[PDB]
């Protein structure tokens, strides 16, 4: 039930900030985005040891662009997902963890 | 923080070995 | 018709060399790759330069990874195309 | 690899 996922990211308004990685499953791609926030949160000095989903949302809003292309086993093609869908999936994953 | 801090965090996780 | 196309490129074996751009149509994305080959050919000799079809292909094999994701209006999804498909289309556009 | 990257970045990220 794992589907190849391409994660597209543009970190800054600059076009040369467009980078990408691919993952074995959508869950892996969502986990990678959470790890990115945790790395970013680590750099903050003097902060609470707990973080809320709202902060994860704020980190994703800092990205100029974030989207996913998820392989659909039925069609053989990739379904595109944008930031709002990604936020919801991250919320569901965190609430279940 | 700035955009380079954002890029560093993205690159660290996305492009890890 | 015009179909949203994402061009994925990895220039070196390093994972952090993975970059991408998107275009309004497959033709634009294919044209961009040809622009890239011509730019690369310029710096090698710094002279007027002619190239063979094999050299055109070789530039695409020199990239560690190149692929395209082409939006299909009928399916509503993106079709993945890999290097072999791109090489064929780039040649046809060149011809 | 640097020469290839320069050519790719010039066209891909032109504005």
């Amino acid at each position: 039930t794992s589907s190849h996922t391409v994660l597209l990211i543009q970190t800054s308004p600059r076009l040369d900030s467009r980078t990408w990685g691919d993952y074995e499953s959508v869950t892996d791609a969502l986990d990678a985005l959470c790890k990115m926030f945790e790395d970013f949160l680590s750099k903050k000095s003097a902060a609470p040891v707990t973080y809320d989903v709202s902060q994860v949302y704020e980190f994703l809003d800092k990205l100029s662009d974030v989207s996913m292309m998820i392989f659909n086993r039925e069609t053989g093609q990739y379904i595109g997902r944008t930031r709002a869908w990604i936020k919801q999936q991250v919320y569901e994953m965190m609430r279940g963890r | 923080f700035n955009s380079e801090d954002i890029k560093d965090s993205v690159f660290k996780v996305l492009h890890a070995e």
